[PDB]
């Protein structure tokens, strides 16, 4: 509900270019726990077909010793 | 019991001294064979199903050390013996060992000194990997060594025994081009490119004043 509320706020009064950089040994880069949120936002969903089985796996254990 | 080298008592920790000496003799002999042989990374993107046409944030920056570390891994490893680094007055001073001259070189030395008076500029390249400094000293030491064989050369003021006709053209057959006019023609090309960038200079200048004059009106 609020991601639309911020998007309309920009377009009411919109008020206004990338070249490489160098890794420096006197500078830190974001890593650790917030990097896990940087890779948990954009990745491939899988649409599950929810089913109800429970006998195919059951006898699969019975036949195996 | 002569004062040079008796092996005669305990002599603690001489082994590190021993193989250092046998390695410095090995080092200088590999310097001999360099002489004998010489005589003769944009930016990358990808196409996600979620966000297509997205560019990689890690490829935006460069590490500047992974490329250096590849070759540094592929260098030879050696264990430094603190005896090996020894230094004397003959250290860190320019000058090297001159390869001593042969008599096969003297016929190209006497005749090049027979044709001209004494001209060290063009005779340097005749001996391709000899330099201007030590060949000047070869003129100097022969004054004391062979003073009379040099004294025949300046008396000779005539074209010599006509065998230099090959060595007249053996010098000439390297990069056969009319050098009296080869330098002229490409120099005229160079000032043509400078005149064209000078045309590009002022034509960039006149449109710039034209454009911002319109901004001064508005």
């Amino acid at each position: 509900a609020n991601v639309t509320r911020k998007q309309e706020d920009a377009r009411r009064n919109p008020n206004p270019m990338s070249v490489k950089s160098v890794n420096d040994p006197s500078q830190n880069r974001l890593t650790g726990s917030l990097l896990a949120h940087k890779v948990a936002d954009e990745e491939a969903n899988i649409e599950l077909t929810w089913a109800e089985g429970t006998f195919e796996q059951f006898k699969d254990t019975i036949v195996k010793e | 019991c002569k004062p040079n080298f008796p092996i005669g008592q305990i002599s603690e920790n001489f082994e590190k001294s021993k193989m250092a000496k046998k390695a410095k003799l090995e080092k200088r002999r590999h310097l001999r064979e360099l002489r004998m042989r010489a005589r003769q990374t944009a930016i990358q993107l990808k196409l996600n199903p979620d966000g297509t046409m997205a560019i990689d944030e890690e490829t935006m920056v460069v590490d500047r050390h992974k490329n250096a570390s590849i070759e540094n891994e592929y260098k030879e490893k050696v264990d430094e013996n603190p005896f090996a680094n020894l230094y004397n007055y003959g250290s860190y001073g320019r000058g090297s060992y001159t390869d001593p001259w042969t008599v096969e070189e003297m016929i190209k030395f006497y005749k090049a000194l027979s044709m001209w008076g004494t001209d060290f500029n063009l005779i340097s390249q005749l001996y391709p990997y000899r330099s201007r400094k030590q060949v000047k000293a070869k003129f100097v030491n022969e004054e004391k060594k062979r003073p009379i064989l040099i004294e025949l050369a300046l008396r000779s003021k005539l074209p010599p025994n006509f065998d230099e006709y090959c060595c007249e053209i053996k010098k000439n057959i390297g990069t056969v081009a009319d050098f009296n006019e080869k330098l002229i023609e490409l120099q005229n090309e160079h000032k043509h490119h400078m005149k064209e960038i000078e045309e590009a200079k002022n034509t960039a200048k006149e449109e710039d004043q034209t454009a911002q004059r319109l901004n001064d009106a508005n």
